[PDB]
RNA sequence: UGUAAGUGCACAAGGGAGCUUGACUGCGAGACGGACAUGUCGAGCAGGGACGAAAGUCGGGACUAGUGAUCCGGCACCUCUG
């Protein structure tokens, strides 16, 4: 199915179909399905339009997903890079901010390996 | 040492051909000029190659019209 | 050659009368224009050979 | 058997308000709105021309009249732009469409911009006309947030009959543009 | 102490009209045996004149300003038709048959079209 | 203002738009300069067209360079001959 401009899987459980939404995850999906009362093992062929609409209304009322989340994360990024914070400098240099072992780790952030 | 110059084209014998006060026979060539150095007047047509000629017999009579060098042909009275 | 010489032929009487040039690269397709054929006496479509 | 509310306001109260406030000679020296222009400068047409279609669709939806494309009159190498390509679209309206668009803008769009602090009065050109730009387009209700792919700014220009800055400023301020205080 | 800043619609219109009228005049001319018919269009009336360019003098003219034309109940298109057949009759009385049109720059259609059809019906060759 | 210069073009020959192949056939009154042949323009007639209501324009490209005799031979058609 489709929801908030996101194409749900052709055949997959709703606990992962909702997970695939940017603003919803594994335990969040578990919590929303528990609150709604919908069993979590059913496949993507058994959904109904009214349930999708009510779920959309609930999630939009009690959460922000996708574009709003991305733009507010980027807003945080630009404000922290403008205020001259340590996190801003770390973003400028392209490194994790917690201060991990960048000597050897942080390969995921720095991306591929280049030989000098 | 040498020179790469020394080449030239031919000449086209351009220029005015008939003057004022001339009895011009029908269809005669009046002026052979390159650009639009002259503009047609009354009973005067312009050819493909910017050539000015006469359409009816008469006498050549130059003139001007609103900042132009004009060509006109006067229908001299029949004796 | 870029500019080959082509000939136009009438459709009903089958006489080759007019010849012109074209760009095969620009117009790979054949031409279809209406000219005057003398024996036929009226405008007719012309297709190049 | 209809009339825009903004047009009403203007022809009923604003006209004589300005007339009495400025002591004009006759009853038709009072400035009035002329037209309004909407356009954008993308510059990415040289790399891709699909986003032009999207921009056209957004303009058609927001205004309701199919825009027009504009070419480039000057080919430039160091910007890798040559003559003939389209880069941007321009839209201009007249009359009741201005009235409705201005109503919708003043009533919905302006309060909705994140971190809205007002408009600088010094955006004029000295002849009594206004024009300013935006960095985003999702604020408008007519466009759904789900269907946008990239963020696009826009520029808005309004031209009136004001002789100079003073008359246009007074007229538009009576209209109620949220300016600053300096 | 008010200074207009921009050119006015009246002058945009007048200059454009004059320019296009000159454009057409560049090709259209007239002569004694074939007098030229000129039309001047207004928002409230219509004018037509016959002019011989050789001497710069007119032969006949008419316009909707006249009381008889004004009295017609029909539309101003009907007024144009009326003045058209009136000028046709006046020209026939004058003794000229072949004429040409000077549209004056105004795009053909509407009033000009109706006037042209009325003339063609009246019996003028052109 | 395709292609160098000059002569011109702000009324356009600059650009935009609708339609369409006259980049036709049969003709040519007279001139242009030339030792020779090569080169240039042309009003107007008929057939049948194009554009435009009409008046009206159209025998390629705003103009001047983009080319080559004789002989021999090939191809289509012809109310010539044999
Ligand atoms: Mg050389
Ligand atoms: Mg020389
Ligand atoms: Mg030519
Ligand atoms: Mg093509
Ligand atoms: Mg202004
Ligand atoms: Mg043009
Ligand atoms: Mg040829
Ligand atoms: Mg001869
Ligand atoms: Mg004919
Ligand atoms: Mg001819
Ligand atoms: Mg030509
Ligand atoms: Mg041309
Ligand atoms: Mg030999
Ligand atoms: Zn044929």
């Amino acid at each position: 199915a489709r929801l908030v401009g996101v194409d749900l899987p052709r055949d997959k459980r709703m606990e992962i179909a909702l997970t695939y939404i940017y603003g919803i995850g594994r335990t969040r999906s578990n919590e929303i399905l528990a609150a709604t009362g919908i069993d979590k093992n059913m496949r993507t062929k058994d959904l109904t339009d009214d349930q999708v609409t009510v779920l959309r209304d609930y999630i939009e009322g009690n959460l922000k997903v996708e574009g709003d989340l991305r733009r507010e994360v980027q807003a945080d990024i630009r404000r922290k890079i403008e205020i001259g914070c340590y996190q801003g400098l770390r973003h400028r240099r392209g490194l994790p901010v917690r201060g991990q072992r960048t000597k050897t780790n942080a390969r995921t952030r720095k991306g591929p390996k280049r030989t000098i | 040492s040498s020179s790469r110059n020394g080449r030239d084209s031919a000449a086209q014998r351009l220029g005015v051909k008939r003057f004022g006060g001339q009895v011009v026979k029908a269809g005669e060539i009046l002026v052979r000029q390159r650009g639009t150095h002259f503009h047609p007047g009354v009973n005067v047509g312009r050819g493909g190659d910017d050539t000015l000629f006469a359409l009816a017999p008469g006498a050549v009579e130059f003139g001007a019209k609103r900042g132009r060098k004009t060509v006109n042909i006067v229908p001299v009275a029949r004796p | 050659d870029v500019r080959p010489k082509i000939t136009l032929a009438c459709e009903v009487c089958k006489h080759r009368n007019y010849i012109t040039k074209k760009n095969r690269r620009n117009d790979p397709d054949r031409l279809e224009i209406k000219k005057f054929c003398p024996n036929c006496g009226t405008h007719q479509p012309h297709k190049e050979s | 058997k209809a009339l825009p509310r903004l047009k009403q306001r203007y022809r009923e109260e604003i006209r004589e308000a300005l007339q009495q406030e400025f002591n004009y000679a006759n009853v038709m020296q009072i400035p009035g709105v002329v037209k309004v222009v909407v356009n954008m400068g993308v510059g990415d047409a040289a790399r891709d021309a699909k986003l032009i279609n999207g921009a056209i669709n957004d303009l058609a939806l927001i205004t309701g009249q199919k825009p027009e494309v504009r070419r480039a009159r000057k080919s430039i190498a160091q910007f890798k732009l040559r003559e003939g390509m389209p880069i941007g679209a321009r839209v201009t309206l007249r009359g009741d469409r201005m009235w409705e668009f201005l109503d919708r803008l003043i009533s919905i769009a302006l309060p909705r911009i994140r971190d809205f602090r007002g408009l600088s009065p010094k955006q004029f050109d000295g002849t009594g006309n206004y024009t300013f730009g935006l960095n985003e387009q999702s604020m408008f209700h007519e466009i759904d947030v789900d269907s946008i792919d990239r963020p696009r700014g826009m520029d808005i220009t309004v031209v009136t009959t004001a002789t100079n800055d003073a008359e246009g400023r007074a007229l538009l301020r009576a209209l109620g543009f949220p300016f600053k205080e300096n | 102490a008010h200074k207009p800043v921009g050119q006015n619609i009246s002058e945009v219109r007048r200059n454009a009209r004059l320019r296009r009228h000159a454009r057409l005049r560049k090709k259209v001319a007239g002569t004694a045996e074939v007098p030229r018919l000129v039309v001047n269009r207004s928002a409230r009336h219509i004018h037509v004149q016959l002019v011989n360019d050789l001497n710069g003098t007119t032969l006949a003219a008419a316009s909707s300003i006249e009381a008889d034309v004004r009295a017609i109940d029909g539309d101003k298109k009907a007024h144009s038709v009326r003045v058209g057949q009136l000028i046709a009759e006046r020209a026939k009385a004058a003794g000229v048959e072949t004429v040409v049109f000077d549209r004056g720059g105004y795009t053909y259609g509407g009033r000009i079209a109706a006037l042209a059809d009325a003339a063609r019906e009246a019996g003028l060759k052109f």
